[PDB]
């Protein structure tokens, strides 16, 4: 009961160092998605095509 | 048992077995509390992350 | 058969102490208990944090 107390303590705090990092990651592709979508799309693609 | 629950912080003159129970239940209801807002701060978490 | 039996009944109930236990065990239980406070709080400051 005690080395299974041990274990949940160390695999809930492994869980929100985890969770503290998770979003984080998203963000980061997020910006990298819409850096793609308003400056290459939007903008110097569409004026490349316009020429 | 009453030094290790309410602190030296009150100045009581007189300890009562009352307030005793009631610092006890003050302790119990803190812990509740705080995993009540822990599993709170987890939704908004999640739908955060959703 | 001592007169305040119902007065700790009700501390071990508040204190979530099963009556079974050694009338010892209860300074040490609720001293954990202030152990599991301060972490929750560690705890819930960092998640907090983290958001």
């Amino acid at each position: 009961l005690q080395n299974e107390q041990e274990k949940h303590q160390e695999m809930r705090a492994l869980l929100e160092k985890q969770q503290e990092i998770y979003p984080h990651v998203l963000l980061r592709c997020l910006s990298l998605l819409r850096q793609a979508a308003s400056e290459l799309r939007l903008r110097a693609q569409s004026d490349i095509d316009r020429i | 048992l009453y030094q290790l629950l309410d602190g030296d912080n009150t100045q009581k003159l007189f300890r009562t077995y009352d307030g005793l129970e009631s610092v006890a239940q003050k302790l119990s209801q803190d812990i509740a509390s705080m995993r009540d807002q822990l599993e709170v701060s987890e939704q908004e978490h999640s739908l955060l992350l959703s | 058969h001592a007169p305040y039996y119902g007065i700790f009944k009700g501390i071990y109930e508040s204190v979530r102490l099963p009556l079974y236990k050694a009338p010892e065990s209860v300074l040490s239980h609720v001293a954990d208990m202030k152990k599991q406070l301060f972490f929750l709080r560690s705890q819930l400051s960092s998640r907090s944090e983290a958001i």
